[PDB]
């Protein structure tokens, strides 16, 4: 076996490159519900499973995180996957994105992927958002800060105010100065993520 | 009338003795220092007469009563202090209960709230019926919010049982201690009062049986990875199968190959050596109640679950009623299948432990909970 | 790769086929090739229902009424009588969200001159909103004919 | 009350809001590419043409 | 707000009106066109005969 | 909602004024956003040409752009006359008829 | 992503005027825009883009 060595080695390396993507399909079976048909000896498999293979890459640390798995069994009368058995943490909601996808119900492989790619940008979304004020403080232009689980709300220090925000999707929405110039400042730092990044130099000059 | 940190409270001295009795000496000497930084009795000067006591190596005893008589109750911020170290130090004693936070149509709503200008609304809504006292800090390992609210009652004060709220950092669903009273309604129905302030928040409460511990009721149902997945699912909840796209190709499952065993499917376990299989049938009781590989405690001990399945034979819906009980559950259930007494090629995988301490029926193959 | 301590070094493009790589220009120096492989393959998918669109579009009015595509594909100009339709359809590779997101507006002409703006952008978000797309487009052609209602 | 304007009883003079310029920047910035154009269509022609034969 | 928005959106028409000076090109180029256009005739009348 | 008339009068004029002022707040930020993708297309234009001629002769350019048209349609021109009077052929000059269309076409 | 209207003011309606005046340098981006499509329109006649486009197909 070293031809076909080489090419399980090539197949390996193409599940890889598949893999890089960060929307994988991998197939899976329940092992209780591997039923014999008892016609042959054979062994038939009694309610299909897809698993979903999220995978967010960063770019600070140029490594893969964790991957997050979701799997989907079809069910049993009506063939229509409803999801089982998902690992995605709660603040990303998830029954009510599956829900919400195709209204509710799923049949097809795509349409299981555009709820993939749905949470796929949740997560990529989420992600940069940690990733830009970690890179804030690896850049030294702030101080010691705290990170909630998704990023969505930090507080971090100047050299004299403390400052918290509360940021939604990618643009920030809510800031907060606390220690007529405080409400200019305010106003000022709102809109974008990378533009708080342009703007902090602004003032700290 | 929103009671204030320097009130002392008419409490008996001895169970706050055997309260702080306790607890550890460092522990007793950074909460002497904190109580003398903010409101003092009886600068620097003091502070050394302890750092010279807890040098020579004294008892709790002699510290014990130092505190309990330089101060002599003390108030009722020191005893929300004692109390909720207290709940940090021993776990085990209390029972949580958990509850989701939904809005408008039914879409949950994470809380993301923050501790300065929340404490303050909670008050002042709950001034307005009884006196009060909340108390938040954080705990210093998990990523959580406890909040500790304390009622009194006037026959001067006689205060209540103190009633616990857990807030998770970014999850919509909030653990409240076990409580059934009218002033449990009241706290729990004010706090999602005051938690909104800009859409109005429901707390329809998830489970009917408690749970033990705050680190089991946050790896259940708090933000982690384990939320969902819980039982043999437990694999997909640590990825220790895969490897990142840019490792090596090598050592890979793909190209190194796993040993496994060849399972039986005809009925041959009704009619009943050789140490390298029984290593496998080991290791395969493992992988069906647990992950990959003490020994038989599961990630979460679940005190009460009760099952029901409802198949469907020649048109006839054919109900059972499993109970169970105990400390640990499915570890027990674990250990009866590793003496060969379950046949574990006929165990369905709600028995198996999946969606742990959620006490549910069956329609026709698919788990779903019990409100 | 780094193949242990698995880490990204060095990445980069050998040749491109010169049909995207316009607009593959500002999107290829993010230094993500995540979002590179990603948005490529959905600009694919989007292009392929685009251009699926418009063929099922003059497919169902090459009959009654004449029609001519325009810049690249961008937009459709369909006319009458006169009176001309022209459907805009521009996808937007992102740069300084991050999949390729598509706009779609419309703008119609009574021969005199253009119509206002204001009340076509709310009646084709309405009926986008309330149809679809590739019911709610057929609606609107149907709306501007307006032969008999 | 669009029907009644159409056939029975609009205008545009002033934009606060518009399409029709950056349409006509794509179509430049597709006439100007100096990778595919139409400049260099034609070079890719002559140089077919010149291994045509 | 709307004054930071108004200074955004005039140093966002300054750099278009640096641009808009880089694409004026006065030229007669109209002679050239209709040069264009007949050597385009040309190449239609040669295509048609191939 | 809306509403010593006056004062109420008042209170009316400044409702009227913060809705102008949303409105135009919503109106500016969609343009911005428009103006913005069309300068960063522009960008992306300015950034190719000064990559592909590596001279900063983007006026030059532009001004020599029909020149170089010219220059291309006349060897055009050239080669369509030298597939004329030197191919003559069914096949050969088919397949360039058909290379031209799959080059020219997209 | 569609041309999103604007919000509901509840029967006041978009006078174009006060906002374009609140806005004064839209008219400068207008005016602007104009004269860059007048560059580029005359840059794309010159062109015979069209004509090469279509004497081609």
């Amino acid at each position: 076996s070293t031809s076909d060595r080489s090419e399980l080695e090539d197949y390996i390396v193409l599940e890889n490159v598949y893999r890089m993507f960060g929307i994988t399909f991998f197939p899976l079976v329940d092992p209780i519900d591997l039923k014999i048909k008892d016609a042959s000896g054979e062994i038939f498999v009694d309610r299909e499973m897809l698993g979903i293979r999220l995978e967010v890459f960063s770019e600070r640390t140029s490594q893969f995180e964790k991957p997050h798995y979701v799997l989907l069994k079809k069910r049993i009368k009506s063939n229509s996957w409803f999801l089982f058995k998902h690992t995605i943490p709660s603040f990303i909601d998830v029954q009510g994105i599956f829900d919400d996808t195709n209204g509710g119900l799923v049949i097809s492989h795509d349409d299981a992927y555009l709820f993939a790619k749905r949470v796929f940008l949740q997560l990529v979304e989420v992600q940069k958002r940690r990733q830009i004020f970690k890179d804030l403080e690896a850049k030294k232009i702030i101080h010691d800060l705290d990170l909630d689980l998704e990023s969505s709300m930090v507080s971090f220090f100047v050299k004299d105010i403390k400052v918290e925000l509360f940021v939604k999707q990618n643009e920030i929405v809510s800031c907060s100065i606390l220690d007529n110039n405080k409400s200019k400042w305010e106003i000022a730092l709102l809109g974008s993520l990378d533009d708080l990044e342009l703007k902090l130099n602004h003032s700290f000059a | 009338l929103r009671l204030e940190d320097n009130y002392v409270p008419t409490s008996d001295t001895l169970v706050v003795f055997k309260q702080l009795m306790k607890l550890p000496v460092t522990v007793l000497y950074d909460l002497t220092l904190s109580w003398f930084a903010k409101f003092g009795g009886s600068i620097y000067l003091l502070t050394e007469t302890l750092d010279l006591l807890i040098e020579k190596g004294v008892r709790r005893n002699v510290i014990v009563n130092r505190i309990l008589y330089v101060y002599w109750g003390l108030n009722v911020f020191q005893l929300a202090e004692i109390d909720c170290h207290l709940m940090i130090s021993k776990p085990e004693k209390f029972k949580w209960l958990p509850s989701k936070a939904l809005r408008g149509d039914g879409k949950p709503y994470v809380v993301k709230l923050q501790p300065a200008k929340f404490i303050e609304n909670l008050q002042t809504d709950l001034a307005k019926i009884y006196h009060c006292h909340v108390y938040m800090f954080k705990h210093p390992s998990l990523p959580v919010l406890i909040t500790r609210i304390q009622l009194f009652d006037s026959n001067p004060l006689i205060s209540r049982r103190p009633y616990y709220v857990a807030f998770p950092l970014n999850s919509p669903i909030i653990f409240h201690s076990v409580d059934k009273d009218i002033y449990a309604r009241l706290v729990l129905q004010s706090i999602s009062r005051t938690i909104s302030e800009r859409e109005t928040i429901i707390f329809k409460p998830v489970q009917k049986i408690p749970v033990k511990s705050i680190h089991n009721i946050m790896t259940l149902l708090g933000p982690s990875r384990f939320a969902e997945s819980m039982g043999p699912w437990e694999c997909y909840a640590s990825a220790n199968f895969e490897r990142s796209p840019l490792h090596d190709y090598k050592k890979h499952q793909g190209l190194t190959g796993k040993k496994v065993m060849v399972r039986e499917f005809d009925d041959s376990f009704l009619n009943d050596e050789e140490p390298e299989i029984r290593r496998l049938r080991l290791e395969k009781n493992m992988i069906k109640f647990k992950g990959s590989a003490s020994r038989y405690s599961s990630l979460v001990p679940i005190e009460k679950v009760g099952f029901t399945l409802k198949n469907e034979i020649n048109s006839r819906i054919i109900t059972i009623k499993l109970k169970f009980n105990g400390n640990d559950i499915f570890g027990g259930l674990h250990e009866l299948c590793d003496k060969n007494l379950i046949n574990i090629d006929k165990v369905p995988g709600w028995l198996a432990g999946e969606n742990g301490s959620f006490s549910g029926t069956i329609m026709n193959g698919d788990f779903q909970r019990e409100q | 790769y780094k193949f242990e301590d698995s880490t990204l070094l060095k990445w980069e493009i050998l040749r491109i086929s010169t049909n995207v790589r316009l607009k593959a220009k500002q999107l290829l120096a993010t230094r993500n090739f995540q979002k590179c492989l990603l948005s490529l393959y959905e600009f694919d998918k989007i292009k392929s229902k685009k251009t699926g669109i418009f063929q099922n579009l003059i497919n169902l009015l090459k009959r009654k009424t004449r029609c001519y595509l325009m810049n690249n594909s961008d937009s459709l100009i369909v006319e009458r009588v006169t009176i001309k339709l022209q459907i805009n359809f521009i996808i937007t590779m992102p740069g300084e969200c991050f999949l390729p997101m598509s706009k779609i507006s419309i703008a119609l002409w009574k021969g005199g001159e253009r119509f206002n703006q204001i009340d076509l952008d709310e009646i084709c978000y309405g009926l986008i909103k309330e149809y679809g797309v590739k019911t709610g487009l057929k609606e609107i052609c149907n709306v501007c004919l307006f032969p008999d209602m | 009350d669009l029907t009644s304007t159409l056939l029975g009883k609009d205008s545009e003079d002033d934009s606060i809001r518009d399409d029709s310029n950056i349409l006509d920047i794509a179509h430049f910035v597709d006439l100007m590419d100096p990778y595919n154009g139409l400049l260099k269509k034609i070079n890719k022609i002559n140089e077919n043409l010149s291994n045509e034969l | 707000r709307l004054q930071i928005l108004d200074d955004a959106i005039q140093e966002k028409t300054s750099e278009l009106a640096e641009f808009e000076n880089m694409v004026r090109s006065p030229s007669a180029g109209d002679n050239a066109i209709p040069g264009l256009l007949q050597i385009i005739q040309s190449y239609i009348n040669l295509l048609e005969e191939n | 909602p809306q509403m010593d008339l006056k004062v109420l009068s008042e209170y009316s004029n400044l409702r009227k004024d913060l809705i102008l002022k949303c409105q135009a707040l919503q109106i500016g930020e969609s343009k911005l956003s428009d103006i913005l993708s069309q300068t960063n297309s522009i960008n992306s234009l300015t950034t190719s040409i000064k990559e592909a001629s590596e001279d900063d002769d983007i006026s030059e350019y532009f001004a020599t752009y029909n020149g170089k048209l010219v220059v291309a349609l006349e060897e055009m021109k050239l080669l369509l006359e030298e597939a004329v009077k030197t191919f003559g052929n069914s096949p050969e000059k088919r397949e360039k008829i058909k290379k031209i269309l799959s080059e020219l076409k997209k | 992503m569609l041309n999103d209207p604007i919000k509901s003011t509840a029967d006041v309606r978009l006078d174009k005027e006060e906002v374009l005046s609140l806005l004064p340098s839209l008219k400068e981006y207008t005016k602007k825009s104009k004269e860059l499509k007048e560059t580029m329109g005359q840059m794309i006649s010159d062109s015979h883009e069209e004509e090469i486009k279509e004497v081609f197909v």
